[PDB]
């Protein structure tokens, strides 16, 4: 007996309705409830029940320093109802707006309200108003409408939203209507004039379906604060970041910073959160104090002189190509932006995963590239063109020789430094007139006392006692051992399927300082093979090296 | 007709998985498709009650896209009723006839109705760019390609339709894995398809429209294989004294003695040593170990598949099957001689190593990817052309295992 038909909701099977009992309240907010109550009941919002209704839900009066308004706690009813569908977890992005001549935003009073709810479930929303000092049986309530905060209000308006707004939609097909929560954004390319026409059409259709929408002196106007950003008519960019500045900071307070740096990154180029981030490693409790580093002091400055200036981004361009661009900030850290006008960028952004221990540059922007990938897909519909700081000979070397299938786009090669490169290569073939390593290294694992040695084909040996280490560092610092006694051609033998794992990969970043050190010498090095044989099997070199590091 | 009555396993849930993004150019295509679906009564739009979903792709099998379901966790979650219900049996002559053709027979499943309970929990949803709009939300009102219940409630009807092209052909063997037949003969090749075409105009004179052979004769275990030098250095040695070491594990009766006796002492790398006699009797002993078959190696169905595939590099991508580590039911290579690149020749190869393990056992392995997961996700549709979707997860650390099966 209502316009918009209604979904059919069912309780999680084996449940109940809820039955909470009502907490007694104050003459004064009884009598707020009392008169939203009929006047909620004049509107149809809510019917009185008869005393056979078993289910109860609380009902509180607040008011904020001053019409108060009625509060309903769901929370039982909310679980014993059955799941919807998701509404938008995720909401649109500023720079895949398309660029509109003009734009209206109108958001639905009562939303929830104006539509009727089922009727065989209407009974499980009684509550009850109290009676003064229970003098007398509560007033027994119940709702035909969409209750505020209960489970699926939220999912069931949006769906008929959609099909109200389906009827308006085919005689308009060049008007563009966006759904969020309780607003419309609406769209057209037409005249202002024509497209203030269609506004008030569209107002009265869903006034006719019962969907109260704001008048052309009651509307909003541009700039427009939606969800953390500032809409202009022709730019966009976030709300204010405000990095607060403290003598001591929490795990709190450094979450809550690299949250805002994060939405800074969308727009603002050349943000950095990992050293802040790294604070928070094992971060146990939120309460507790976090001594900053000078990395991160460093990192929160050069973030401070980044905000001082005004970024803004722009809308998009169907018709105009897409480019994303790479650069290089510093150790582990890229930035990029998406532009498809020289100057003018939709949107920016970082990386700055390590995604292990070891890694390597042209890794490392693949990466990248596959982040900014994902990212306009969802964003544009579609992968962009790519502007790399890598040569073809760089990358078609490195995924040749990469163990892992990679999908490499289209790309062209802007000269603009730092230029992704490859620090070193290891030789694939073992060095003539080059001298020979035998190496090993060993830990006791009680004590964590350990040794690093070689044995040279030319006659040479050596141990480096080791104090607090483990089988694996030892392993590593043999090698660096070879490395540092070595010529600037060096054939190393290792039984250390770990190290050799760790060289092999070529990394020219590590967060262990044994392998930067390793790493730093294979630089300098002309030639370097690295070669591996089955420990504790006889052959001669290992076995010699072997027997001299047990001693 | 009379819907079959299908059940989830008792306290299981229908499937809520994520619909992943998609470009502009796939969804437009599903709209198209989706649509004219609706209008045959296929599919029908579903209301925020229905909260459960299921992945849907954009392919192509071309000039026309195609629909896949990636029915993966329905299937998981209906075991019961495709498998010990309705179950069909795989049959073991399948691997032993000389040829095999598949045939796409999935247009049948949209004849009949699916049971009305059933339908909530095949929910998908068509995305929407940069969360604009909610998704197209639609359920199927027909038994769906990609569910395994579809073959299962169609196998009566399939027997009958395929029994007189049966008693005809006594020697042919035919097996229905999803949404395929598999015809394998020991004919000669002109003649085993004049019998394809024969059983493909069988299929469509009694309404079952259906749209590169299998060998499975030639497939085996590859042998490990050792190299021959005219002249070996201390390094070659040394791997191929690795390579048997790491043989030992499989093979027992390698042996190594003579060979490592030719590295005693502290020698350099690129020295040449001469291959004693004594030492190449070892080697030459050990290529004849590695020409027998392994033994003790058997398929237990009660145990998932696992595929492990390398990449060699130049298109070349070794890959293992097996069950319990070291235990290969099935070695192999495959090889691209193309245009190419790295997703293209990995998405063919894993659907080559599912076919053959369709053909084989009756099941598709689990597949340890050597590609990052993200990667994957994104252009894995690209190349794909198979109707069905084998599990599959991403092994990060490499193998230096690489040249052992190179
Ligand atoms: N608040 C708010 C808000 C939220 C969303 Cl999700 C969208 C939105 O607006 C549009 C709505 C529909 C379309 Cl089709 C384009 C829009 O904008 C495109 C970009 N733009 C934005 C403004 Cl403000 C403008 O004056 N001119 C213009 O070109 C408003």
């Amino acid at each position: 007996i209502s316009p918009i038909e209604t979904v059919p909701v069912k309780l999680k099977p084996g449940m109940d309705g809820p039955k909470v009992k009502q907490w007694p309240l104050t003459e004064e907010k009884i009598k707020a409830l009392v008169e939203i109550c009929t006047e909620m009941e004049k509107e149809g919002k809510i019917s009185k029940i008869g005393p056979e209704n078993p289910y109860n839900t609380p009902v509180f009066a607040i008011k904020k320093k001053t019409k108060w308004r009625k509060l309903v706690d769901f929370r039982e009813l909310n679980k014993r109802t059955q799941d919807f569908w998701e509404v938008q977890l995720g909401i649109p992005h500023p720079a895949g707006l398309k660029k509109k001549k003009s734009v209206t935003v109108l958001d639905v009073g009562d939303a929830y309200f104006s539509v009727p709810l089922d009727e065989d479930f209407r009974k499980y929303t009684a509550f009850t108003i109290p009676s003064i000092n229970n003098e007398t049986p509560g007033i027994r309530y119940q709702y035909n409408v969409l209750p505020q905060g209960w489970k699926g209000s939220p999912a069931i308006f949006q769906s008929s939203m959609t099909k109200i707004l389906e009827p308006f939609a085919a005689q308009n097909p060049d008007i563009v209507i966006y759904q969020y929560m309780d607003d419309l954004y609406v769209g057209s390319d037409l005249e202002i004039g024509q497209h203030r026409t269609k506004i008030e059409e569209l107002r009265q259709h869903l006034l006719r379906w019962g969907l109260t929408t704001p008048d052309k002196k009651h509307q909003k106007e541009p700039p427009f604060l939606w969800m953390g950003y500032e809409l202009h008519p022709d730019k966009w960019t976030v709300q204010p970041i405000v990095l607060p500045e403290k003598d001591s900071w929490t795990v709190n307070d450094i979450q809550k910073l690299v949250g805002k740096l994060n939405w800074a990154s969308q727009i603002y180029p050349g943000i950095k959160v990992r050293q802040l981030s790294k604070l928070l490693r094992g971060t146990k409790a939120l309460t507790e104090v976090i001594p900053l580093t000078e990395e991160a002091e460093l990192e929160l400055a050069e973030n401070r002189e980044i905000l001082k200036e005004p970024v803004h981004g722009v809308y998009y361009d169907p018709s105009k190509d897409l480019i994303a661009e790479i650069q290089k900030q510093g150790q582990g850290q890229w930035t990029y932006q998406i532009y498809q006008e020289p100057f003018k960028n939709l949107k920016t952004g970082k990386y700055a995963r390590m995604r292990g221990a070891h890694t390597n540059d042209v890794k490392q922007l693949t990466e990248a590239v596959q982040k900014i990938t994902t990212e306009s897909i969802v964003i544009w519909g579609k992968t962009p063109k790519f502007k790399l700081p890598i040569q073809k000979e760089t990358w078609e070397t490195w995924w040749t020789e990469y163990w892992q299938a990679t999908w490499i786009p289209e790309w062209e090669f802007v000269n603009t430094p730092p230029l992704v490169k490859l620090w070193y290569q290891l030789e694939k073939e073992p060095i003539v007139g080059a001298e020979t390593f035998y190496v090993d290294g060993a830990a006791n694992r009680e004590t964590k006392l350990g040794k690093a040695g070689y044995v040279t084909n030319k006659g040479r040996q050596k141990v480096v006692p080791l104090t607090n280490t483990t089988n694996q560092k030892t392993e590593l610092q043999a090698i660096y051992l070879a490395l540092q006694d070595s010529g600037l051609e060096v054939n190393i033998v290792t039984d250390s399927q770990y190290a050799l794992g760790i060289i092999q990969a070529q990394p020219d970043k590590s967060e262990s300082e044994l392998v930067n050190q390793i790493i730093e010498q294979l630089i300098k090095k002309e030639k370097v093979y690295l070669a591996w044989v089955p420990a504790h099997k006889g052959i001669g070199g290992n076995e010699q090296v072997d027997k001299l590091v047990s001693a | 007709i009379e819907t079959v009555p299908v059940k989830l396993k008792p306290g299981m849930d229908g499937p809520k998985v994520k619909q992943w993004p998609l470009t502009e150019e796939k969804i437009k295509a599903l709209v198209e498709i989706c649509t004219e679906m609706e209008k045959e009564g296929k599919i029908s739009k579903i209301g925020p009650e229905n909260p459960y979903n299921t992945p849907v792709f954009a392919i192509k099998k071309s000039t026309k896209w195609r629909k896949l379901v990636d029915f993966r966790e329905l299937n998981k979650r209906t075991q019961d009723f495709w498998e010990v219900q309705l179950g069909i049996p795989h049959p073991a002559g399948l691997k032993k006839k000389k040829s095999v053709t598949v045939l796409d027979v999935g247009d049948a499943y949209f004849s009949v109705p699916l049971d009305e309970d059933f339908r909530k929990y095949t929910a998908f949803t068509i995305p929407s760019i940069n969360n604009e709009t909610p998704g197209i939300r639609y359920q199927y009102n027909v038994l769906p390609q990609g569910w395994k219940g579809s073959p299962a409630i169609f196998q009566s009807s399939m027997t009958k339709i395929l029994e007189p092209f049966k008693k005809q052909n006594p020697d042919i063997v035919i097996y229905q894995y999803m949404d395929d037949l598999y015809v394998g003969s020991d004919l000669e090749i002109g003649q085993h398809r004049t019998k394809i075409e024969e059983l493909r105009q069988h299929l469509l004179r009694w309404g079952l429209t259906t749209p590169y052979e299998l060998h499975p004769d030639k497939w085996t275990v590859q042998p490990i294989v050792l190299p021959e030098k005219d002249s070996w250095t201390v390094n070659d040695i040394q791997k191929l004294v690795g390579k048997l070491n790491w043989a030992s594990q499989i093979y027992p009766g390698i042996k190594v003695r003579q060979l490592s006796k030719l590295l005693r002492g502290t020698k350099a790398l690129t020295e040449v040593i001469p291959l004693t006699e004594e030492a190449e009797l070892e080697l030459a002993e050990n290529r004849e170990i590695l020409k027998e078959p392994v033994h003790g190696v058997y398929y237990d169905p009660s145990k998932d598949l696992i595929a492990e595939i390398q990449k060699q590099g130049q298109g070349q991508w070794t890959y293992q099957i097996y069950q319990e580590p070291f235990k290969n039911l099935k070695t192999g290579k495959y090889a691209r001689m193309r245009h190419t690149n790295d997703v293209k020749q990995l998405t063919e190869a894993v659907q080559k190593i599912t076919t053959e393990s369709i053909v084989i056992w009756g099941k598709t392995p689990k597949f340890k990817l050597p590609i990052q997961k993200e990667t994957w996700e994104t252009w894995w549709t690209e190349y794909w052309q198979a109707t069905w979707i084998p599990e599959w997860e991403f092994v990060n650390t490499p193998p230096l295992v690489k040249l052992w099966y190179q």
